[PDB]
């Protein structure tokens, strides 16, 4: 009965990886547990239409 | 099988009803030789305890042992744990201090109790706090041990929740406190619910302090564990009238049904192990005339009865020495200064007869307070949006507020239930901003008869 | 006007030393008319008649403090438990002297037990001081014994809370097994070389054999254990140059007993200056009522401050363990235990002896094999 | 981030019917008129444009 | 001015009912009006409260 991590973060916490090199979304929840470098990309959110 | 049930008590329960508790019971006897010995005891001194142990184990090698206690002495269970480490006999602690929660059982023992752990009780207390949306709280912990796992369990429970608890940092104690720096931590508490972890002797000074500190207010809630709230007789005058306690002493279950269920668990594990291997009962001869490394058993019931089902009751045990589905009791202290039972505990959920939480606003008798307001409203779409509660959380989303509505069934009946629902909207935001600014409390519910209002012959 | 002091002890010479220290207890306290009766009880083959003889003899003696002073226990589980259980039934403080099991550390399990020796979590704090000396931040934790290992890991996290570092690897498992060698090779794949081990003698011997067959004690590797891993066949399977610890006046008994009797006598003469002083009842023949000033005299034991003794400043912590003891840091210089460090209460003082390492040079290994 | 939004719980309880594993699934779903909106980072959808 | 309700003492304080008025203080800056011998007791009590 526990909240645990999955995906690239869950496999990084298990030590299966060494450094996430990916378009990783920076937010409060990830920064509580792992560390971030200074970002390379800056963008917001948008809606895709047809 | 060969089981000796002894009861060291002062509440006089005689011996012939124990013979009536075994005679017609267990009509389907799967072991070929089931023999019990029912014995009573007046004192609780360990000399006579080990004397009865050595008389019963030398009494034709009795393989079962069940013990209950009247008083609140937990060291009796520690002596029984040592005897279980020595004699390798399954020992059951029923009531009193015989089943009170000790810290850490041993893998080298075969001892069990009938109760709820401090972590299960913490889960039930946080379920109580979650069902009332009292999310703004604190945590007072003294230096009585078992506190580190307690604080860690609170942290792992809050951090694994969909609630988003307003969790104030942990207020701790150091010694018998100077009341110079601990009060500075107590003045950090601007919350309502104050979570206390201490002992019963500490709690008298703690509640006398908080009454002298004025922390026993009408909005100041207090929820305490089971070890600090002892037997129903001894109630000191320093308790707030409205104190919330949780203990598993169910008044709908006496000692005889509990030891009947324990004998059912013993016979069930014995009958389930009797089909795997045949010669299951293997005890030691006696206490006297011993050498080093006696005949230790290889097939034990200690690592066998993890799951059990007795007459529908799920009395299955854990891998640590506790139960899976215990019977938690949630009591409050009424204006009659008696422990009023309110909440019974289901397999998973909390049944609440008084789920609509009342005031009991005279927590102390010298408290003139008028900060609760009975506020009613009518459901309209742009102002009063009323929704069902989230079943994934059993909790309204915190932009909304709790409410209740009197809902009947049909025109045949007239009695209904006050179903709790969620409220958001325009005037709901108005009410929240008024409660932020004026700093009052309110009692939100819905109207029953119908629409806004109209006078029909001086009847609004 | 009487004070009774019990002790479970074997040798008649240490019983005479105990009675001599009882005679020297009222040596400096003036013409105070207190009486002092001593009680000394011997061994039994099991622990059941041990508990019986000790419980009825110390109830019939009505003692205040109970001394546990047994190194040569034939039961290798080291359980003087039922004496402490019986005195915790009436909340009576038992002073142990020898064993360092963490089952006595929890005061919920042992309600009225203190001892004059600290657990191995303090040796983990000493290992944190060794990290402070050698500028190390990454450790690999290997724990066999789960009865003490969770408390040792909790004290290790208490150490790492200030530095805000974390252990690179933690392992707790079932004692008695032999293949942890896959996990040892996974620890080989990590970056740091600092290896921390806590086990009995046989498990330490098994993992030393596993580390030697996989030559895990070679160049750059760090190995650092305590006292329960440097004796028996673990000492036979130990690599040369391994670093261990040793208790100054831990294995010694007589001066330790004298310091214990001095502590107990000064605590009793401190306690006699207050009101509502109670006595142990006749708990064997029908007295289930607990002793009244149990937590009060326990707080007196908590507030016990000293500045004298053979070991020196004896002092007790929040758990009732020995504050600020004397430690020795031993080196296995070619199957010979050679002392290469001393340790007072907070500072590691290396002497003139050289630290030969199991790998290459005698210099300190910067064992950070970065990826 | 939308779960922390206390007033946008409707979107959080509605997107569970349409949560997709990869973004190419979302592109093909909005291409085949199964979707009508898609909250996403900007430059990825700019390159897809 | 965000002034809280004025703390009023009664006598040489019992530190039971006056302490409620003392624990009303959740602000920073405190203004005290008393005599010289009273202020020693007041500030010693305030040090005992923190
Ligand atoms: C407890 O005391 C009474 C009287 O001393 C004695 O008969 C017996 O030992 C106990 N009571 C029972 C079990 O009859
Ligand atoms: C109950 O116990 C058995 C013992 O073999 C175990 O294998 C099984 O998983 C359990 N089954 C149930 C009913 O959960
Ligand atoms: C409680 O729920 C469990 C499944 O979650 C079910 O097996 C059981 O029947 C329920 N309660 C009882 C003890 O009847
Ligand atoms: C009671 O009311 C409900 C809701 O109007 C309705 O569904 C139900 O059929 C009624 N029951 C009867 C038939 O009395
Ligand atoms: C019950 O009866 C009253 C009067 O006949 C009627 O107005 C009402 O609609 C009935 N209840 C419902 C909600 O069906
Ligand atoms: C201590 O008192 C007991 C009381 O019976 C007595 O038997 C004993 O002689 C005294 N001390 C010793 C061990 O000589
Ligand atoms: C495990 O132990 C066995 C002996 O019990 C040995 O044959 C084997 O090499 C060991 N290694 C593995 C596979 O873990
Ligand atoms: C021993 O060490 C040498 C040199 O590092 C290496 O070649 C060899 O594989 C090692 N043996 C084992 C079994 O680790
Ligand atoms: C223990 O210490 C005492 C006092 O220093 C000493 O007389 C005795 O010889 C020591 N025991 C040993 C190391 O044999
Ligand atoms: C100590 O003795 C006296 C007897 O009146 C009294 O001060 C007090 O009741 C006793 N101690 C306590 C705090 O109970
Ligand atoms: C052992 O520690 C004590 C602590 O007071 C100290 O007095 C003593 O000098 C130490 N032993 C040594 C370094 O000889
Ligand atoms: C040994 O103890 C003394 C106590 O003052 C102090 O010098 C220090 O803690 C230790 N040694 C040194 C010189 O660091």
């Amino acid at each position: 009965n526990k909240k645990e991590w999955n995906g690239m973060m869950g496999e990084l916490l298990s030590g299966q990886a060494d450094m996430i090199v990916a378009p990783l979304t920076i937010n409060n929840e990830r920064a509580q547990y792992i560390e971030f470098s200074k970002p390379f990309k800056y963008q917001g959110l948008t809606i895709l239409v047809k | 099988l060969n089981i000796a049930v002894l009861l060291g008590h002062s509440h006089d329960v005689t011996e012939r009803e124990l013979r009536n508790l075994w005679g017609p019971e267990q009509a389907t006897g799967l072991p070929l030789d089931v023999n019990v010995v029912a014995l009573l005891m007046n004192r609780t001194d360990p000399k006579s305890l080990i004397t009865h142990v050595c008389d019963l184990m030398s009494g034709a090698r009795i393989h079962g042992l069940v013990f209950g206690d009247d008083t609140d002495q937990e060291a009796v269970a520690q002596m029984l744990d040592f005897i279980s480490s020595q004699t390798f006999i399954p020992i059951l602690g029923i009531a009193g201090g015989a089943s009170m929660i000790m810290a850490d059982k041993d893998p080298t023992s075969t001892f069990f109790q009938f109760g709820a752990s401090i972590q299960q009780q913490a889960t039930v207390m946080l379920k109580i706090m979650q069902d009332y949306d009292w999310h703004v709280f604190s945590l007072v912990t003294t230096i009585f041990p078992g506190y580190r796992d307690f604080i860690s369990f609170i942290k792992t429970t809050v951090d694994n929740s969909f609630v988003g608890w307003d969790m104030q940092n942990v207020i701790t104690l150091d010694t018998s406190f100077e009341d110079a720096k601990t009060q500075v931590q107590l003045k950090k508490i601007h919350s309502s619910v104050i979570l206390l972890y201490c002992s019963k002797d500490e709690a008298v000074l703690i509640l006398s302090e908080a009454r002298s500190l004025g922390l026993t207010g009408y909005d100041f809630f207090w929820i305490v564990p089971s070890l600090v709230s002892g037997n129903t007789e001894l109630i000191p005058k320093e308790f707030p009238s409205g104190l919330i306690s949780v203990s598993y002493d169910d008044w709908d279950y006496s000692l005889e049904a509990r030891v009947r269920d324990g004998l059912g668990i013993l016979t069930t594990a014995a009958s389930s192990m009797l089909e795997k291997f045949s010669y299951i009962p293997e005890a030691k001869a006696s206490c006297y005339g011993q050498a080093e490394k006696p005949e230790t058993p290889l097939h034990t019931l200690h690592q066998f009865m993890v799951n059990v089902t007795w007459d529908g009751k799920d009395l299955s045990f854990t891998e640590e020495g506790y139960q899976v589905h215990p019977r938690l009791v949630v009591i409050v202290l009424n204006k009659d200064r008696e422990w009023e039972k309110v909440g019974k505990w289901e397999n998973q959920t909390l049944s609440l007869r008084h789920a609509v939480w009342p005031r009991y606003k005279s927590f102390s008798d010298c408290e003139p307070d008028d900060n609760h307001l009975s506020i009613v409203t009518l459901e309209e779409a742009p102002f009063v949006i009323v929704e069902d509660i989230d079943p994934l959380t059993e909790t309204c989303v915190r932009n909304t507020v709790p409410c209740r509505k009197f809902v009947k069934i049909n025109n045949s009946t007239n009695e209904g239930m006050n179903v709790k629902k969620c409220c958001k909207g325009f005037c709901i935001d108005i009410l929240k901003k008024l409660s932020r600014t004026v700093k009052f409390t309110y009692d939100l519910y819905l109207v029953t008869n119908g629409k806004h209002g109209k006078k029909v012959n001086n009847v609004w | 006007k009487i004070v009774n002091i019990g002790a479970v002890l074997s040798t008649r010479k240490h019983e005479q030393m105990f009675r001599e220290a009882v005679n020297q207890a009222n040596k400096r306290h003036g013409s105070w008319k207190i009486q002092l009766n001593a009680t000394s009880v011997t061994h039994k083959p099991n622990a059941i008649q041990m508990a019986l003889s000790v419980c009825e003899d110390l109830i019939s003696s009505q003692v205040y403090a109970i001394l546990v002073s047994h190194p040569p226990t034939p039961n290798d589980h080291f359980t003087p438990t039922p004496v402490s259980y019986t005195a915790g039934f009436y909340r009576i403080p038992v002073l142990g002297l020898t064993t360092r099991m963490s089952i006595y550390s929890d005061k919920s399990i042992h309600l009225s037990f203190l001892r004059t020796v600290p657990p191995y979590s303090h040796q983990s704090s000493v290992w944190f001081e060794m990290m402070r000396v050698y500028n190390w931040n990454h450790i690999i934790l290997l724990v066999s014994d789960d009865h003490e290992g969770r408390a040792a890991q909790k004290r290790l996290e208490t150490l790492l809370e200030e530095r805000e570092s974390k252990a690179e690897k933690v392992l707790q498992f079932d004692p008695g097994t032999k293949n942890v060698t896959a996990l040892l090779m996974e620890a080989r794949e990590l970056e740091a070389r600092v290896i921390i081990l806590s086990a009995s003698e046989d498990d330490a011997a098994t993992v030393y054999r596993a580390a030697a067959m996989l030559n895990m004690t070679g160049s750059g590797y760090v190995w650092l254990v305590g006292e329960r891993e440097i004796s028996g066949n673990a000492l036979r399977y130990a690599p040369d140059g391994i670093i261990g610890l040793q208790l100054i006046n831990g294995k010694n008994e007589s001066a330790h007993i004298s310091d214990a009797v001095g502590v107990v006598a000064q605590a009793v003469h401190e306690l006699l200056e207050k009101e509502n002083i109670t006595d142990p009842p006749r708990g064997c023949v029908g007295n289930t009522n607990i002793w009244k000033t149990g937590p009060l005299f326990k707080r007196v034991l908590m507030s016990s401050k000293y500045a004298d003794g053979v070991t020196g400043r004896v002092e007790f912590n929040e758990d009732g363990d020995r504050k600020f003891a004397n430690y020795s840091i031993m080196n296995l210089q070619n199957r010979k235990l050679v002392q290469v460090g001393i340790y007072n209460g907070t500072h590691v003082i290396p002497n003139d002896r050289k630290i030969i390492w199991p790998g290459g040079e005698t210099e300190k290994p910067r064992g950070y094999q970065m990826s | 981030y939308f779960r922390r939004q206390v007033e946008l719980s409707t979107m959080y309880r509605h997107m569970e019917k349409h949560n997709y594993e990869s973004a190419a699934e979302a592109i093909q779903a909005v291409r085949d008129n199964k979707l009508h909106a898609f909250i996403w980072d900007s430059a990825v959808l700019e390159f897809e444009a």
